[PDB]
C-alpha cells in the first residue's frame, strides 16, 4: 500500500494505490483506500484492511454523531482524535492502520493529520504511509513546491503513487486521487497502473529503465 | 378493605387474593376483541383492530413469532412485544441448539413460567395483556390462552377482549362444526370472522379494521390485514 | 416489600428544604456551646463540655477539640461519635493530600471535602445524616490563619468570630460586640471565655467544663503551634483573665 | 395495633403469620387433589373443572414428574405450583449430580420444605399458594408426602387438599381403617378415582376430568407414569358405579 | 407510598396516566403529512421578554430524513433524542441503509417502560416514566412520508395529522376537518400556522412559533424566521380574503 | 443499594421534589446577569442572618468553570459546588478529546443534563439550584448567557435573575434592558446591573459583587469600592430629581 | 430475599432526637447493674450475675469479657448484643491492630473501635442500634490505667469511677463519696462490693457476683516460660473463693 | 531515543527537546514540539513509548489546569513535580504501564526560584541544576560538569545548550533535526524561535 497527502497552494492533493495483499499473494487491485467520511472529510487507508476500513466507517458515523449534537460540521482535528483516542484504547492488541484523516474547515483551513495504531497522531503538510512511503517520498519530496498548480500538485502526486506502485511489490493496481479545496473534495479519477505507467513513460521518458 | 391489599404483588388479600395480577387482567378486558378456533389442520386468529382518531392508524393485534408459530395480543400492546419478542428467542433457540421447532405446549410452560416469576417478588408488575396463540407441531393443530396470571390454557377456540363473551358462546356451540373443518382455511377463517362478530357492537367490521391470521399443515403463519381480509367481509 | 418503613431522608420539603438537615441542626442547637476567634496573630478554639460529674476523667477526656493536621483542628458541637467518624476521614484526607504533593493540605481543601462528604448524605443513599457542626481553625502560607464553619446541610462559611451549638444567638450577639479586626490573640483568648461565660446554662464557668486550643505562631521560631490546653493551663487563663 | 397482615415475614401479636395464612386461602379455594400410598408405590390423582366445552380434553395435565420416580400434584396457584416443580428439577438434578443416586424421597421433600419455608422469611416475597402432594419410591419404599405454604410438611398414608378436602379425608380415613395389610397399586387406583368423584359434590356445578398418575415398585418399575386408556376408564367406571 | 409500576383498578398504570396529564399542560405541537413531506409546527412559548426566543429548541433533527417535535417537560427528551439519533446512525453503520421511520419510533418507544424500583424483567434502571410525548416525522423508500406519535405509554400511532400539547383536543378537532389526501406542503405549512394560531394565548408571530418540514429531496429542515414570517402573512390574507 | 424513586408524577401530572427543588432556589440569594454587546456581567446579593465572616475565605458566588467561562447560582450552597465540580472536570476533559474549549452553549447543555438526570434516578433528589451561565465561546466575541434550574432545562436570556425577590429585579430589566441598543460599554453594563441589585438589596455596599467576563478569557471580580462608586452615582440619579 | 432495607432506621425527629438510640439507652437503664472503678494501680469492673432460672448454671455464662490480655469489658443492657460485640471487639484488637504492629492496642483505640462499630449501627441501612452500654478497664505501656464507659450512639468517655444500669444514680452517688485519687487496687475492689451491695436484692456471694480486675502482670497465667519480655496478661477474673473471702471482711 | 535536556540556571530553566520524529525507515515530521505547559510557570518535555507520551501529558495537563481552576492558585512545582511521580509510580505497577520519562521546569514564584525535576517511567524524581533522559545524557553530563555554574545567566545557559546540542549533532548516531527550546522564569513561559543558528 502506498497512499500520501500533501498541503500546497491549491489545498490538499490526496492520492492512494488500490492494492490488497495476503502474503506474496495479491488478494485484490479494487480497493477504495479513501474513505469520504463527509463532503468536506476524507480518510485514507494502510495496515490491516479490515482494521482501517472498519475503524473509519465507524469514525465516520461518530463524525456525524458529532454534527447532529452540535448543530456543527466536525472539525479535522476533533475527527483525528477520535480515532487516535480509539485506536490507543487498543495498544497492545494488534491492531494495524497507518491512516490519514484530511479535511478542510473555515476555522482551522487545509489540514492533515497523520493517525497510525501506535497512538502516534501527527499534523503536518506532507506524509507518505504505507509499505510504499518511501518510494512515494523520493519523488514527492524532489518536486514538491507550496506552489504547484492544481493541475501540476494533481500530477506530482498520482505520478508519486505509480512510483511506488511500481517499485514495491506491495502497491499497485490504480490511483485515486482527490483534492481538496473549502469546497470540500473533488475527486479526480481512478487511473489503472496497466496503461498509466505507460502512458507516463512515453509521454515523460522516465521510466527510463524498464524497456517497452 | 381492597385498598389495604393491592399496593403491590407480593401481599394476598384476607381471602387468598392478588389484586395486582386482578387489575392487571382487567386491561385486557378493556381491551380490543380477538378470536381464536382451530380445526384438526389449521389454527385460526381473527382480531378487531381498534384506532384513535379516524386519521390515525388500527394497531396491530397479531405477532409473528416462528414460522408455524404466531399470537393475537389484548391489553397493553408494549407487553406484548416483551412477551411475543421472549417467545421468539425460544423458537429461535430450540431451532439452533435442538434442531427442534418449539411445541406449542411448551411455549405455553415457558409463558406460563415467566408471568409467573412477576407475580411474586417485590418491585415487579404482573403483565397487562392476554395473549391468544396459535400453531402447527409435531402433534398438529394448537390454541392456547395465555393470562396475566400465568395460567396458560389450550382449546379448540375462545376469545379476550371487550365483549368478547358473545364469539365465545357462539363458538362454545358452533363447535362440534368447526373443529372439523379440514382441509379448508376459508370455511375456518369465515367460522372466525362469525365468531368475532359475535362481539361487534360499535360498528361493523372494515377492512383496515380487521386483522386475521392462519397457520396449519403446510400453511406458515401468514397474517392478513387491509384488501387482503376483504374477501371475508 | 421494605418501602413501607422508608423515613426518606433525602427529600426536600413543600417549601423546599432539607427536613432531615434542619432536624440536625434542631440537635446540633443543643449541644455543648464552641467558640472559634481568629486574631491578627492566632486563632482560639473554646468549648463548653456538655455534661460532667466529680468523677469525670477530665485529664484523658476531649468531646470537642480535635486534632486534624499539625495546623488544623476542630471544634465539635453535635453527636461526637458521627464527628469523629468525619475527623477519622480529614486526618486522612490531609495525609493523602501531603503525600501526592509534598506539601500540607490547604486549610479551605480539608474543610471542603469534608463538607462534600456530608453534602453527599443530603442527596442520595437514604441515610440519615450526620449530627455535627464543625468549627475549623488552621493555618496555611496562602491564606493564613483562617476560621471556617461546616454544618450538616454541607455548606461551609468563614469567619472572623463564631460560635456553634447552644445559645449561638446571644453568644453571636455578644462577640459583634466586642470583636475589632486588630485583636491580639490574648485579646480573643479572653473575648472567648466572657461569651461562654455569659451564655452558659451552668452555674460558674469552671475550668472542668472547658476545653481550650489555640494557633499560634511562637515569635521565637517562625513556624505556627498548636495547643490543646490541658486542664491546669485552662484553670490558669480562668483566673488570669478575672473569671477565677 | 393492627396491620399485622400487610407484610409477610410478621409476627402477630399472638405469632402468627397472617400472609401465609391468607395464601392457604387460595389453596382451599383451589381444586381438589389426593395421594394414596399403596404398599408398593403411590399414587396420585386430581379434579379438573372443564370450564367449558373449548377445553381440549386430556390436554391441559395437572400433575407433573419430577426426575423419574417422583409425582407431583397441588391445589391452588396452578403457576405458583409449576415454579416450586421447576425449583424441584433442579434441586434433584443437583443431589443426583453430585451423589450419583436418584433423589429419595425424604430428602426431596425437605428439599421442597425448606424453599417454601424461606418464602416465609421476608416482606420482598409472598409466600406459595400451593398445598402440594408428592412422592415415590427409593431405596427404602414408598413415600407420600404434602407440603403447606407454611412450608409444614410430613409424610402420609392418605393427602388431600383443595375444595373437597374434607370429602375426601373422611374417604381415605375409611380406607385407612378397613386396609391395616395395606392397599396395592391397582386398588389405590380405583379408590382414588372414586374419592375424587365423591370429593367433586362440592364443586357439582361445574363437569369435571379426572387425572390419574402413579408410582409402583411392581407396577411402573418404580418410575412415574400416568394412569391412561383402560385402566383409567375402568377406574372411571368403578367410580361411577359407587358414586349410585 | 405505592410502587412506581403499580396498576389503577382500572387496568392503567398511575405513573403513565399521570405522566400523560403533564404532557397536556406543554407547549402545543402539530405535524401534518401530505404526499409531498410532512410539516412539524410548535409553540415557542417564552416565560418572558428577556428570553431569547430563538433557544428554544422543540423541534430536533433525529436523521437527514426524520425530525421530531416534543411537548411536555422538554428536558425529558434529551435522552430520548440522543437514544434515536444512535439508533438511526448505528442502523446504517451496521446495514449501510437507512433507518425506516417505524423502526426508529418503536426504538424510541421500547425505552418507555424501561422505569421502575426493581421490575422484574431486565434491568429497568429509571425512577419514573418520561414526561414528555413527541412527534416523529420522515421518509423512507419503503412507506414514504410518515408521521408518529410516541407517547411515555410505549405505545405509538400513525397519523395524517395530529397534534399534542395544551390545545390539542381543540387542534385536533380542526384537523379532523381541514386534512384531506391531497394537501400540498404549502397547504399543510398554512394549516399548522392557523391551529396554532388559533389554540395559542400569543398573538403568533415567527418568534413564538416555529415551523420545519421533511421532503425527500432536502431532507429534515427547519424554517428560520424570515422564511417563517412570510407564510404567516400570507396567512393573514387569505385569512381576512373572506 | 438505595433506589427509590424519589421524584415521580402525582395526579395532576407534577414532579413535587422538582418543584420544591425551585422553591429551594427562591429562597436562595438574589443573582443576576446582563449581556451587553461586548461582554457580560454577574451579580450577587449576600445574605445578613450573621456577619462577622472573614470575606477572604469563605467562598464566593461566582465560580470559573474555565478561563472563559463562570458559573452563578440561587439555592442550596453544598449543592451548587456539586454542579461546578462536574463543570469544571468536563471543562477540561472536552479540551482533551476535542481539542478546544467547550463553547458556552455546551457546557449549560452539560450542567442542565445532569440535573434534569437527577430528577429521574433512583435513590436521589433533584438540584436545589438554578444557574447563571455566561462568557464567550473560544475566538468568538459574541456575549453569552445562559439559565437552568432544577428540571433541567435551559435558555439563553439578554438578561436574567433567579433567587430571591427575582420577580422584581426582572421587571426592573425588562422595562430598563433594550435588546436593540444593549450596554454598549461595561460600565455601563456593571451599572445596570447594579441598579437591577439595589432594587431588593437595599443599600449593601458590601452585600453586592460583581464579577465582568470580556472575550478572549478576560475575567475579574470589581472589589468593594468599585462596587461602591456604582452604587454613589446611582443614588444621586434619584436624588437629582 | 436480598435486604432491601438499605435506608436508616434512626433519623432525626422533628425536636433533634435520635429515638433509636433514646430506645437503646432505656433498655440500658432496665439492665442489670455494672460499675468500674480505677485505682492507682489497677481497675475493677464487676457486676451481678442475674441466673434468669435456677437450673441454669450461671458459670456457663460471663458478663466480664477479656479482649486483649489487658483489657476487659462488662455491660448493662442486651446480653445478646453484648456477646456479638465482644466477638467483633476481640476480633478488631486483631485485624486493625496485632496484625500490623505485633501488638495489642492501647485501651483508649480498641474503645474507639468498639465505639465506631456501635455508631456504624446507627446510620447504617437496615439495623437498629445495640442495646447495650460498655465499661472497658485496660492497661497499656504509655497510658497505664483507664476505664471506659461506650454507649448504644457510639459515644465514649474516660472515668475515675462510675456505674450503668438499674441503679446507676444511687450507685454514682455512693461511688462518688468514697473516690479519691490515693485508692489501691484492694480498696478500690472493696468500694466495688460495696457498691454492689445496695443494687443487689436477694443473694450475694461470690456465685452471683461477676468481678476482674487490670492489675499487675500474671507470668503465672502465661501458659509458657523463656521469654523476658513477655510477663503475663494484666486482667484477671476473680474466683468465687475468692470473692466470698473478701465479702467477709465487707 | 529523542533528546530531552533540561538546564537550571540562575534565575530560569530551559528545556531543549528534539523535533525529529521517526518511525522505521522514515522521519514523519521535523518540527514536532515534545512539550506541554501544565500551567503559566511550569513545563513539561517528554519522550518514550509512541502513544503513551501524549496521552501521559495530555492527562497530566488536565489534571494540573483542573486543580488551577479549583483552587484559583498555581500549584507550586515541586507539587506538580510530586503529582507527577505519583502517576508513574501506579503506572509502572499496573497492566499496561506508561513507557514515558520527563522533565519538568518551572519558576517558583513563591520562592523566586527556578526548579528542574527529572522523573523517568519508573517514577524516580530527582531535582538538578541539569538533566537528560535517553542517551543524550551519556554526552551531555560530562559536559556540563565542565561547562556549568549556579549563577550563570539566561544567555549564558543558552549558550551552554548550544555546547550541548553541537556535541549531539556530532556523536549521536540518529538525525534529531535540531531541538526546540523554551524558558521558564519569573514571567513565564516562552520560545527561543531563533536557535537553529543562535
Amino acid at each position: 500500500t502506498t497512499t500520501l497527502a500533501f498541503r500546497f497552494q491549491g489545498g490538499i492533493i490526496v492520492a492512494v494505490d488500490s492494492r490488497a495483499t495476503a502474503g506474496n499473494w495479491v488478494a485484490s487491485q479494487t480497493v477504495k483506500k479513501v474513505i469520504e467520511i463527509n463532503p468536506f472529510l476524507l480518510g485514507t487507508m494502510a495496515g490491516g484492511a479490515a482494521d482501517c476500513q472498519f475503524w473509519e466507517t465507524w469514525l465516520g458515523s461518530q463524525c456525524r454523531l458529532h454534527e447532529l449534537r452540535e448543530k456543527e460540521r466536525i472539525s479535522v482535528a476533533a475527527a483525528s482524535k477520535i480515532l487516535s483516542n480509539l485506536v490507543y484504547q487498543y495498544k497492545g492488541a494488534g491492531l494495524s492502520m497507518g491512516t490519514m484523516i484530511c479535511g478542510y474547515t473555515r476555522k482551522e483551513g487545509p489540514t492533515i493529520y497523520y493517525v497510525d495504531s501506535d497512538g502516534t497522531r501527527l499534523k503536518g503538510d506532507i506524509f507518505c504511509v504505507g509499505s510504499g512511503q518511501t518510494f512515494a517520498y523520493g519523488v514527492l519530496d524532489s518536486n514538491y513546491k507550496w506552489d504547484l498548480s492544481v493541475e501540476d500538485a494533481l500530477y506530482l502526486g498520482k505520478r508519486s503513487i505509480l512510483a511506488a506502485a511500481h517499485r514495491d511489490a506491495y502497491s499497485g493496481g490504480s490511483v485515486n486521487l482527490y483534492h481538496v479545496t473549502e469546497d470540500g473534495w473533488i475527486y479526480h479519477g481512478n487511473h489503472d497502473v496497466g496503461e498509466l505507467f505507460w502512458k507516463v513513460k512515453e509521454e515523460e521518458g522516465s521510466f527510463n529503465n524498464v524497456i517497452g | 378493605f381492597r385498598n389495604n391489599y393491592d399496593g403491590d404483588t407480593v401481599t394476598f388479600s384476607p381471602t387468598g387474593r392478588l389484586f395486582q395480577v386482578e387489575y392487571a387482567l382487567e386491561a385486557i378486558k378493556q381491551g380490543s376483541v380477538t378470536v381464536g378456533l382451530r380445526s384438526n389442520t389449521h389454527a385460526v386468529l381473527v382480531a378487531l383492530k381498534r384506532n384513535a382518531d379516524e386519521l390515525s392508524s388500527y394497531q396491530k393485534k397479531i405477532i409473528k413469532c416462528d414460522e408455524h408459530m404466531g399470537l393475537s395480543l389484548a391489553g397493553l400492546a408494549p407487553d406484548a412485544r416483551v412477551l411475543s419478542n421472549y417467545l421468539r428467542q425460544q423458537c429461535n433457540y430450540s431451532s439452533l441448539v435442538f434442531n427442534r421447532k418449539l411445541a406449542v405446549e411448551r411455549a405455553g410452560h415457558l409463558l406460563c413460567d415467566k408471568a409467573q416469576k412477576n407475580t411474586q417478588s417485590y418491585g415487579g408488575r404482573p403483565y397487562g395483556v392476554g395473549l391468544l396463540i396459535i400453531g402447527y407441531d409435531k402433534s398438529g393443530a394448537h390454541l392456547l390462552e395465555f393470562q396475566p396470571s400465568g395460567n396458560v390454557t389450550e382449546l379448540y377456540g375462545t376469545a379476550i377482549g371487550a365483549r368478547s363473551q358473545g364469539a365465545k358462546t357462539y363458538l362454545e356451540r358452533t363447535l362440534d362444526t368447526f373443529i372439523k373443518i379440514d382441509g379448508n382455511p376459508d370455511e375456518l377463517i369465515k367460522a372466525g370472522v362469525e365468531a368475532i362478530s359475535q362481539s361487534l357492537r360499535d360498528e361493523s367490521l372494515t377492512v383496515d379494521n380487521l386483522s386475521i391470521a392462519i397457520v396449519g399443515k403446510d400453511t406458515p403463519f401468514t397474517i392478513y390485514d387491509g384488501e387482503a381480509v376483504a374477501k371475508y367481509i | 416489600g421494605s418501602r413501607r418503613y422508608d423515613s426518606r431522608t433525602t427529600i426536600f420539603s413543600p417549601e423546599g428544604r432539607l427536613y432531615q438537615v434542619e432536624y440536625a441542626l434542631e440537635s446540633i442547637s443543643h449541644a455543648g456551646t464552641a467558640i472559634g476567634i481568629m486574631a491578627s496573630d492566632g486563632i482560639v478554639l473554646a468549648a463548653e463540655r456538655k455534661v460532667t460529674s466529680t468523677l469525670l476523667e477530665q485529664d484523658t477526656s476531649t468531646e470537642k477539640l480535635y486534632k486534624l493536621n499539625d495546623k488544623i483542628a476542630v471544634a465539635v458541637a453535635g453527636l461526637t461519635a458521627d464527628a469523629e467518624i468525619l475527623i477519622n476521614t480529614a486526618r486522612i484526607h490531609a495525609q493523602n493530600y501531603l503525600k501526592t504533593y509534598n506539601e500540607d493540605i490547604p486549610v479551605e481543601i480539608l474543610v471542603r471535602r469534608l463538607s462534600d462528604i456530608k453534602q453527599g448524605y443530603t442527596q442520595h443513599g437514604g441515610l440519615r445524616p450526620f449530627g455535627v457542626s464543625f468549627i475549623y481553625a488552621g493555618y496555611d502560607d496562602r491564606y493564613g490563619y483562617q476560621l471556617y464553619t461546616s454544618n450538616p446541610s454541607g455548606n461551609y462559611t468563614g469567619w472572623k468570630a463564631i460560635s456553634v451549638g447552644a445559645n449561638t444567638s446571644a453568644a453571636q450577639t455578644l462577640l459583634q460586640m466586642d470583636y475589632k479586626d486588630d485583636m491580639k490573640v490574648d485579646d480573643a483568648i479572653e473575648l472567648a471565655l466572657k461569651t461562654l461565660s455569659k451564655t452558659t446554662d451552668s452555674s460558674a464557668l469552671t475550668y472542668d467544663r472547658l476545653e481550650f486550643a489555640t494557633i499560634r505562631k511562637g515569635a521565637n521560631d517562625g513556624e505556627v503551634y498548636q495547643k490543646i490546653f490541658k486542664p491546669q493551663e485552662i484553670k490558669d487563663i480562668l483566673v488570669k483573665t478575672g473569671i477565677t | 395495633g393492627t396491620g399485622y397482615d400487610l407484610s409477610n415475614s410478621v409476627f402477630s401479636p399472638d405469632g402468627r403469620n397472617f400472609q401465609v395464612e391468607y395464601a392457604v386461602k387460595a389453596v382451599e379455594n383451589g381444586t381438589t387433589s389426593i395421594g394414596i400410598k399403596c404398599n408398593d408405590g403411590v399414587v396420585f390423582a386430581v379434579e379438573k373443572l372443564i370450564t367449558s366445552k373449548l377445553l381440549v380434553p386430556q390436554k391441559n395435565v395437572k400433575i407433573q414428574v419430577v426426575d423419574r420416580h417422583i409425582g407431583c400434584v397441588y391445589s391452588g396457584l396452578i403457576p405458583d405450583g409449576r415454579h416450586l416443580v421447576n425449583r424441584g428439577r433442579e434441586e434433584a438434578a443437583s443431589f443426583k449430580k453430585l451423589y450419583k443416586t436418584p433423589i429419595p424421597i425424604p430428602a426431596f421433600a425437605d428439599r421442597l420444605g425448606q424453599y417454601v419455608q424461606a418464602h416465609t422469611l421476608y416482606n420482598s416475597v409472598r409466600p406459595f399458594g400451593v398445598s402440594t402432594i408428592f412422592g415415590g419410591v427409593d431405596k427404602n419404599g414408598a413415600h407420600l408426602y404434602m407440603l403447606e405454604p407454611s412450608g409444614s410438611y410430613w409424610g402420609y398414608k392418605g393427602a388431600a387438599t383443595g375444595k373437597g378436602r374434607q370429602s375426601a379425608k373422611a374417604e381415605l380415613e375409611k380406607l385407612v381403617d378397613h386396609h391395616p395389610e395395606g392397599l396395592s397399586a391397582r386398588e389405590a387406583v380405583k379408590q382414588a378415582a372414586k374419592i375424587i368423584y365423591l370429593a367433586h359434590e362440592d364443586n357439582k356445578e361445574k363437569d369435571f376430568e379426572l387425572e390419574i398418575s402413579w408410582c409402583s415398585l411392581s407396577e411402573t418399575n418404580g418410575l412415574h407414569k400416568f394412569v391412561k386408556g383402560d385402566l383409567l376408564q375402568e377406574a372411571i367406571d368403578f367410580a361411577q358405579k359407587e358414586i349410585n | 407510598d405505592r410502587g412506581v409500576s403499580t396498576f389503577s383498578p382500572e387496568g392503567r398504570l398511575f405513573q403513565v396516566e399521570y405522566s400523560l396529564e403533564a404532557i397536556k399542560l406543554g407547549s402545543t405541537a402539530i405535524g401534518i403529512a401530505t404526499k409531498e413531506g410532512v410539516v412539524l409546527g410548535v409553540e415557542k412559548r417564552a416565560t418572558s421578554p428577556l428570553l431569547e426566543s430563538d433557544s428554544i429548541e422543540k423541534i430536533v433533527e433525529i436523521d437527514r430524513h426524520i425530525g421530531c417535535a416534543m411537548s411536555g417537560l422538554t428536558a425529558d427528551a434529551r435522552s430520548m433524542i440522543e437514544h434515536a439519533r444512535t439508533a438511526a446512525v448505528t442502523h446504517n453503520l451496521y446495514y449501510d441503509e437507512d433507518i425506516n421511520v417505524e423502526s426508529l419510533t418503536q426504538s424510541v418507544c421500547d425505552l418507555a417502560l424501561r422505569f421502575g424500583e426493581g421490575a422484574s424483567g431486565e434491568e429497568r434502571l429509571m425512577s419514573r416514566p418520561f414526561g414528555v410525548a413527541l412527534l416523529i416525522a420522515g421518509h423512507d423508500a419503503d412507506d414514504g412520508y410518515q408521521l408518529f406519535h410516541a407517547e411515555p405509554s410505549g405505545t405509538f400511532y400513525r397519523y395524517n395529522a395530529k397534534a399534542i400539547g395544551s390545545g390539542s383536543e381543540g387542534a385536533q378537532a380542526e384537523l379532523l376537518n381541514e386534512w384531506h389526501s391531497s394537501l400540498t406542503l404549502k397547504e399543510a405549512e398554512l394549516l399548522v400556522l392557523k391551529i396554532l394560531k388559533q389554540v395559542m394565548e400569543e398573538k403568533l408571530d415567527e418568534n413564538n412559533a416555529q415551523l420545519s418540514c421533511i421532503t425527500k429531496q432536502d431532507g429534515f429542515k427547519i424554517y428560520d424566521n424570515e422564511k417563517t414570517a412570510e407564510l404567516i402573512k400570507e396567512l393573514k390574507e387569505k385569512e381576512a380574503a373572506e | 443499594g438505595y433506589d427509590r424513586a424519589l421524584s415521580i408524577f402525582s395526579p395532576d401530572g407534577h414532579i413535587f421534589q422538582v418543584e420544591y427543588a425551585l422553591e429551594a432556589v427562591k429562597r436562595g440569594t438574589c443573582a443576576v446577569g446582563v449581556k451587553g454587546k461586548n461582554c457580560v456581567v454577574l451579580g450577587c446579593e449576600r445574605r445578613s442572618t450573621l456577619k462577622l465572616q472573614d470575606t477572604r475565605i469563605t467562598p464566593s458566588k461566582v465560580s470559573k468553570i474555565d478561563s472563559h467561562v463562570v458559573l452563578s447560582f440561587s439555592g442550596l450552597n453544598a449543592d451548587s459546588r456539586i454542579l461546578i465540580e462536574k463543570a469544571r472536570v468536563e471543562a477540561q476533559s472536552h479540551r482533551l478529546t476535542l481539542e478546544d474549549p467547550v463553547t458556552v452553549e455546551y457546557l449549560t447543555r452539560y450542567v442542565a443534563g445532569v440535573q434534569q438526570r437527577y430528577t429521574q434516578s433512583g435513590g436521589v433528589r433533584p438540584f436545589g439550584v438554578s444557574t447563571l451561565i455566561a462568557g464567550f465561546d473560544p475566538r468568538d466575541d459574541e456575549p453569552k448567557l445562559y439559565q437552568t434550574e432544577p428540571s433541567g432545562i435551559y435558555s439563553s436570556w439578554s438578561a436574567q435573575t433567579i433567587g430571591r425577590n427575582s420577580k422584581t429585579v426582572r421587571e426592573f430589566l425588562e422595562k430598563n434592558y433594550d435588546r436593540k441598543e444593549p450596554p454598549a460599554t461595561v460600565e455601563e453594563c456593571v451599572k445596570l446591573t447594579v441598579r437591577s441589585l439595589l432594587e431588593v438589596v437595599q443599600t449593601g455596599a458590601k452585600n453586592i459583587e460583581i464579577t465582568v467576563v470580556k472575550p478572549d478569557s478576560d475575567i475579574v471580580a470589581l472589589s468593594s469600592e468599585e462596587i461602591n462608586q456604582y452604587v454613589t452615582q446611582i443614588e444621586q440619579e434619584k436624588q437629582e430629581q | 430475599m436480598t435486604d432491601r432495607y438499605s435506608f436508616s432506621l434512626t433519623t432525626f425527629s422533628p425536636s433533634g432526637k435520635l429515638g433509636q438510640i433514646d430506645y437503646a439507652l432505656t433498655a440500658v437503664k432496665q439492665g442489670v447493674t455494672s460499675l468500674g472503678i480505677k485505682a492507682t494501680n489497677g481497675v475493677v469492673i464487676a457486676t451481678e450475675k442475674k441466673s434468669s432460672s435456677p437450673l441454669a448454671m450461671s458459670e456457663t455464662l460471663s458478663k466480664v469479657s477479656l479482649l486483649t490480655p489487658d483489657i476487659g469489658a462488662v455491660y448493662s443492657g442486651m446480653g445478646p448484643d453484648y456477646r456479638v460485640l465482644v466477638d467483633k471487639s476481640r476480633k478488631v484488637a486483631h485485624t486493625s491492630y496485632k496484625r500490623i504492629y505485633g501488638e495489642y492496642p492501647p485501651t483508649k483505640l480498641l474503645v474507639s473501635e468498639v465505639a465506631k462499630i456501635m455508631q456504624e449501627a446507627t446510620q447504617s441501612g437496615g439495623v437498629r442500634p445495640f442495646g447495650v452500654s460498655l465499661l472497658i478497664a485496660g492497661h497499656d505501656e504509655f497510658n497505664g490505667f483507664s476505664l471506659y464507659q461506650v454507649d448504644p450512639s457510639g459515644s465514649y468517655f474516660p472515668w475515675k469511677a462510675t456505674a450503668i444500669g438499674k441503679g446507676s444514680v444511687a450507685a454514682k452517688t455512693f461511688l462518688e463519696k468514697r473516690w479519691n485519687d490515693e485508692l489501691e487496687l484492694e480498696d478500690a475492689i472493696h468500694i466495688a462490693l460495696l457498691t454492689l451491695k445496695e443494687s443487689v436484692e436477694g443473694e450475694f456471694n461470690g456465685d452471683t457476683i461477676e468481678l476482674a480486675i487490670i492489675g499487675d502482670e500474671n507470668p503465672d497465667l502465661l501458659g509458657y516460660t523463656g521469654i523476658p519480655t513477655d510477663k503475663g496478661p494484666r486482667f484477671r477474673k476473680l474466683t468465687s473463693q475468692e470473692i466470698n473471702d473478701r465479702l467477709e471482711a465487707l | 531515543m529523542d533528546i530531552i535536556l533540561g538546564i537550571r540556571v540562575q534565575d530560569s530553566v530551559i528545556l531543549a527537546s528534539s523535533k525529529a520524529v521517526t518511525r522505521g525507515i522514515s522521519v514523519l515530521k521535523d518540527s514536532d514540539d515534545k512539550t506541554r505547559q501544565l500551567s503559566p510557570h511550569t513545563l513539561m518535555s517528554f519522550a518514550g513509548e509512541a502513544g503513551d507520551t501524549v496521552q501521559f501529558a495530555e492527562y497530566i495537563q488536565a489534571n494540573i489546569q483542573l486543580y488551577s481552576i479549583r483552587e484559583d492558585y498555581e500549584l507550586s512545582p515541586q507539587a506538580v513535580s510530586s503529582f507527577v511521580r505519583q502517576e508513574l509510580a501506579k503506572s509502572i505497577r499496573s497492566r499496561r504501564p506508561y513507557q514515558v520519562n520527563v522533565l519538568i521546569g518551572g519558576y517558583d514564584k513563591k520562592k523566586n526560584k527556578p526548579e528542574l525535576y527529572q522523573i523517568d517511567y519508573l517514577g524516580t524524581k530527582v531535582e538538578l541544576p541539569y538533566g537528560a533522559h535517553g542517551y543524550s545524557g551519556f554526552y551531555t553530563f560530562s559536559l556540563l560538569d565542565h561547562h556549568y555554574r549556579p549563577d550563570m545567566t539566561t544567555e549564558e545557559g543558552l549558550d551552554l545548550l548550544k555546547l550541548c546540542v553541537q556535541e549531539l549533532e556530532k556523536r549521536m548516531p540518529m538525525d534529531f533535526k535540531g531541538v526546540i527550546v523554551k524558558i521558564v522564569d519569573k514571567d513565564g513561559i516562552r520560545q527561543v524561535d531563533d536557535f537553529q543558528a543562535q
